[PDB]
RNA sequence: UUUUCAUUAAUCAAGAACGAAAGUCGGAGGUUCGAAGACGAUCAGAUACCGUCGUAGUUCCGACCAUAAACGAUGCCGACCGGCGAUGCGGCGGCGUUAUUCCCAUGACCCGCCGGGCAGCUUCCGGGAAACCAAAGUCUUUGGGUUCCGGGGGGAGUAUGGUUGC
């Protein structure tokens, strides 16, 4: 990342899964950025804030997707507790 | 699968899991008080048993030796302790 | 040949060389 | 590999910098151990006499 | 039958790992695995664990965060010396910037670096990257 | 399966003595058998006297007389 | 015996599809207007497609040929497919809901819907296929 | 729903959902569907909960309003059953839908005359058409599914459990999605009940 | 002249993405070899790793078609390796440089001891597996140059790794698995999760997302 | 099993028990089948295949012999890692059918659960050269414990020596 001069020194910085925190690898086809809109309060519309969720391929091979991004909207608050 | 709290298992799924595999371990087994029809005595048996017991109160079979738990004699009712 | 037969014949050999 | 307090490695790292800097393939500005892996052949060809007469217009 | 407790813990975490599970349950627990995990845990491999406490010999439960790449043990207990160190995280070690030898010395259940710097050899116990 | 313990050194070091026998080289060079059936004897080259030139037929793909001596 | 290739084919469905109110039941008539339909290289070929045209002009009548965008039943098609009874299907006058259900709504603050009867569980023990 | 009062299911809503049976599941419970599943009953057939079937409803709406363009949300049936549904879903959305046979290669193959890069993909039946799902897997596309209680879960981001076997119950859902997700974007309103009736993308059989 | 069919060839023709890291990051799929030729193709310079001729049995006899094996990479941590089977060896060089540059992928560098200067070497102890063959990649001190066959010495210097140790186990005789082998090693780089790459990333908005306002017009 | 002992264990040079079929000694008996052998066919020839007969053997009692594709061509002990429906033994809980007249209580069913076995289906867990394998997975990100054992193909399981056996 970082020599002791300072300056960062690499391409890019890969994307870590939001679920599992595994590396998205650059050839990871299978791996899913899925935005999810945030309603208004008192009105309940779509106010133009979202949150992004990133899942990488093995979770989405597993069936895991579906729960990892069910725990995640309920830790996020985006799904009622309980 | 993946989220799950090993270490507040609900208590359903606890007594449904193997008594040594439990996540604490805890006997199936209970100590139960028999109530003789013919007699005025108590008297305290081990949900499974293997000896059949007598009461010599009025010197009567109680509970015959099972695979599993004794089966206790028609008339004398079993009542569960603590 | 055939393994089974190679080892009778070699059972045949050893008869008549130890007699 | 030896740790960087060791009496050892320091006399030794200094002796083989002073000599690369005697030699003249190094400067008293980059005279740090890590950067005698920054050298190559070109660096110790240029000091042979052959070169040297060469370079300083002796020779044609 | 068990033989190197140890062993069978290192690879449960391993496993559990590999397969994304956030938590990983441990059986039975000694100090060795408890100081192991600590400086796994030290480090920020791990994060916090509970020991649930039967009277016969203690569970672990770790909670698993995505960073451990391995954590393997070295059997048997190899005697390691200061000079034969660098051999050692030479060979096990992924990379020269990261990654841990656990040693157990007279000091105690510490990391190549801490040996390092401390000054005290001992037998290798495991390794984690 | 092999035994890692740290006492079995004997174990380890019987085994890899014994078991390099079954090595064709290692065999055929420290068993004093090869020498003995080799003519020169574990000698470069060798000096003899001709008994007679001999003409040797090649392999069956390709036909021709190699010219050799019995010596 | 003799099979209508893909050309015959293709050309009398493009044609069914583009001239369906031209056409009729008719063969001389299918063939007469062919001629000036398309540009066809013989009249062999012009023919045996005038003679399927006809066949396919048959069955239209009968049902709707698979691949053929007609234009008129599309609109008929469209009508079914924007239909809606006066009444709403989902409303019916009692709804029959099992007792596990209304367990399941009670525990969601639903336990005062008067709509909703409940109907006695099944009284035997028994839904797989005999095995063997 | 986020825990508020304006995103809480009504009771002409549940009464909506128990008339066309979504509450009835099958015979067999897949692993990962264990979550949603209230309890098994005699007759052996498993019960979906609303409410988190009513959670995962709002969270597939909340996903789709995310998008800008609304052609880039893709909707896909195989079965006859979800046919019309769909085609009035796209209708009221504005999604790109397709409709019976699904030809390979449509997400991956870039040369054929009805390639489609889509955004999203809402997937009637995931046992059904397996085909869309797999091409997803190619082309990082997140997918949403209504979801049986035996259902695979394999390329399947959010899963909305409910019944697929009834023909009014898969109406029911897509118009409830359909409903939702034009309400969040804020087209209608929550005062006014929706004119569209759920009939509409119901499935007539000859 | 070139005219994109995918969504990402229009945004790239539109000077919209303006680096290939972006593509990377977000890990879209690249069906044209022109988005490449574009970002890189200034500094690309491709290799011919092999012409090896394979055959079909048939009653006639046998069957030839030309597999072309090609390695493609600019030495600033870019490298993309193709192979293609054709009846003329010109059509299957050809085929073979396009999928060479489809299948470029980005090449994390890394320091043996303190880190001065640029990158020189692997950042880890890295392999690549391919039908038998294995093939792993090693930091190497600052100099060495790359310790390795000629073979994986090609990719390695296209890829620009500048000092590396390279140890092989399996059959390498069969180039096309040991070329597929080193080239998957050296694709494993950024895979490897690594203690400086542990803290929280930031989402920023897709290139798909991020410019559809562009995408309904063109 | 809310019984007892309290580390008594795992795997194993030497040394032991057992070990199909055939085979060798003595006794008993010999129905069928049947090496050897006698014929009749087929065939250029058939010393075989096909058919009729038939000795030893096949069977039992007491001695030997220690080998089979003795196979799952896959050592044993221990941990972890995906689902699914059956099945065998035991246990645990629960509507309802039936028999022992009826009440329980035992059987036969039915729906779940738990442990140990014979297996099977599915899966991009992951391996492998692949065929395939939930083990042949947890292997260059290489160390749980331990025994036997292979090192290109022939020569050859041959020669010689030892030892066991009539």
């Amino acid at each position: 990342m970082q020599n002791d001069a300072g300056e960062f020194v690499d391409l890019y910085v890969p994307r870590k899964c939001s679920a599992s925190n595994r590396i998205i690898g650059a050839k990871d086809h299978a791996s899913i950025q899925m935005n999810v809109a945030e309603v208004d309060k008192v009105t309940g519309r779509f106010n133009g804030q979202f949150k992004t969720y990133a899942i990488c391929g093995a979770i989405r091979r597993m069936g895991e997707s579906d729960d990892s991004i069910l725990r995640l909207a309920k830790a996020d608050g985006i799904v009622s507790k309980n | 699968p993946l989220a799950k709290d090993l270490l507040h298992p609900s208590p359903e799924e606890e007594k449904r899991k193997h008594k040594k595999k439990r996540l604490v371990q805890s006997p199936n087994s209970y100590f139960m008080d028999v109530k003789c029809p013919g007699c005025y005595k108590i008297t305290t048996v081990f949900s499974h048993a293997q000896t059949v017991v007598l009461c010599v109160g009025c010197s009567t079979v109680l509970c015959q030796p099972t695979g599993g738990k004794a089966r206790l004699t028609e008339g004398c009712s079993f009542r569960r302790k603590q | 040949m055939r393994a089974k037969w190679r080892k009778k014949r070699m059972r045949r050999l050893k008869r008549k060389r130890r007699k | 590999t030896l740790d960087e307090k060791d009496p050892r490695r320091l006399f030794e790292g200094n002796a083989l910098l002073r000599r690369l800097v005697r030699i003249g393939v190094l400067d008293e500005g980059k005279m740090k151990l890590d950067y005698i892996l920054g050298l190559k052949i070109e660096d110790f060809l240029e000091r042979r006499l052959q070169t040297q007469v060469f370079k300083l217009g002796l020779a044609k | 039958v068990r033989m190197n407790v140890l062993a069978d813990a290192l690879k449960s975490i391993n496993n559990a790992e590999k397969r994304g599970k956030r938590q990983v349950l441990i059986r039975p627990c000694s100090k060795v695995i408890v100081r192991f995990l600590t400086v796994m845990m030290k480090h920020g491999y791990i994060g916090e664990f509970e020991i649930i406490d039967d009277h016969r010999a203690g569970k672990i439960v770790v909670n698993l965060t995505g960073r451990l790449n391995k954590c393997g043990v070295i059997s048997p207990r190899f005697d390691v010396q200061l000079k034969d160190l660098e051999k050692w995280q030479n060979n096990l070690l992924p990379s020269r910037q990261f990654g841990f030898i656990v040693l157990t010395t007279s000091a105690g259940i510490m990391d190549h670096e801490e040996a390092r710097r401390k000054h005290t050899g001992g037998k290798i116990l495991g390794f984690f990257f | 399966g092999k035994c890692r313990g740290l006492r079995t050194a004997r174990k380890l070091r019987s085994h890899r003595r014994d078991q390099k026998w079954h090595d064709k080289q290692y065999k055929k060079a420290h068993l004093g058998t090869a020498l003995k059936a080799n003519p020169f004897g574990g000698a470069s080259h060798a000096k003899g006297i001709v008994l007679e030139k001999v003409g040797v037929e090649a392999k069956q793909p390709n036909s021709a007389i190699r010219k050799c001596v019995r010596v | 015996g003799r099979v209508r290739t893909k050309t015959v084919k293709k050309a009398a469905r493009v044609i069914i599809e583009k001239y369906y109110t031209r056409l009729g039941n008719d063969f001389h008539t299918n063939k007469r207007v062919c001629e000036e339909i398309a540009i066809i290289p013989s009249k062999k070929l012009r023919n045996k497609i005038a003679g399927y045209v006809t066949h396919l002009m048959k069955r239209i009548q009968r049902g709707p040929v698979r691949g053929i965008s007609i234009k008129l039943q599309e609109e008929e098609r469209e009508r079914r497919d924007n239909y809606v009874p006066e009444v709403s299907a989902l409303d019916q006058e009692i709804i029959e809901v099992d007792p596990d259900t209304k367990e399941m709504l009670k525990l969601l603050d639903f336990g005062s819907l008067s709509n909703l009867q409940v109907t006695q569980p099944t009284v035997g023990m028994n839904f797989k296929t005999p095995r063997g | 729903s986020g825990a508020l009062d304006v995103l809480q299911m009504k009771e002409e809503d549940v009464l909506k959902f128990l008339a066309a049976g979504t509450h009835l599941g099958g015979t067999n419970l897949d692993f990962q569907m264990e979550q949603y599943i209230y309890k098994r009953k005699s007759d052996g057939i498993y019960i979906i909960n609303l409410k988190r079937t009513w959670e995962k409803l709002l969270l597939a709406a909340r996903a789709i309003v995310a998008i800008e363009n609304p052609a880039d949300v893709s909707v896909i049936s195989s079965r006859n059953t979800g046919q019309r549904a769909v085609l009035k879903f796209a209708a009221a959305t504005g999604a790109t839908p397709i409709a019976g046979r699904f030809t390979p290669g449509t997400f991956t193959n870039q040369i054929q005359a009805a390639f489609r890069e889509p955004r999203l993909l809402v997937v009637t039946d995931p046992r059904a058409d397996h085909q869309p799902l797999t091409e997803a897997s190619y082309v990082n596309l997140p997918t949403i599914a209504l979801c049986n209680t035996d259902s695979p879960l394999r390329y399947v981001d959010i899963a909305i459990p409910c019944n697929n076997k009834g023909a009014h119950s898969v109406g029911l859902m897509w118009w409830m999605l359909a409903r939702e997700v034009l309400r969040m974007r804020g087209t209608i309103s929550r005062e006014h009940p929706w004119e569209v009736m759920p009939d509409l993308y119901f499935y007539r059989d000859p | 002249e070139w005219m994109p069919v995918t969504k990402l060839g229009r945004l790239v023709k539109d000077m919209k993405i303006k680096s290939l890291e972006e593509i990377y990051l977000f890990s879209l799929p690249i069906k044209e070899s022109e988005i490449i030729d574009f970002f890189l193709g200034a500094s690309l310079k491709d290799e011919v790793l092999k012409i090896m001729p394979v055959q079909k049995q048939t009653r006639a006899g046998q069957r030839t078609r030309f597999k072309a094996f090609v390695a493609i990479g600019d030495y600033n941590g870019h490298v993309g390796l193709g192979v293609k089977c054709s009846k003329e060896v010109a059509t299957a060089i050809r085929g073979a440089i396009i999928l060479a540059k489809l299948s470029i992928v980005p090449v994390r560098r890394g320091y043996w001891g303190n880190k001065i200067g640029k990158p020189h070497t692997v950042p880890c102890k890295v392999t690549g597996r391919c039908g038998s063959v294995l093939v792993r990649l090693i930091p190497a001190p600052r100099g060495t140059g790359i310790v390795s066959a000629p073979v994986p010495k090609k990719l390695l210097m296209m890829a620009g790794i500048d000092d590396c140790y390279t140890s092989a186990r399996g059959c390498t005789a069969t180039l096309g698995n040991f070329a597929k082998a080193t080239f998957d090693a050296i694709s494993k780089t950024y895979s490897y999760l690594t203690p400086d790459l542990w803290k929280e990333t930031v989402f920023t908005k897709s290139p798909y997302q991020e410019f559809t306002d562009h995408l309904v017009k063109t």
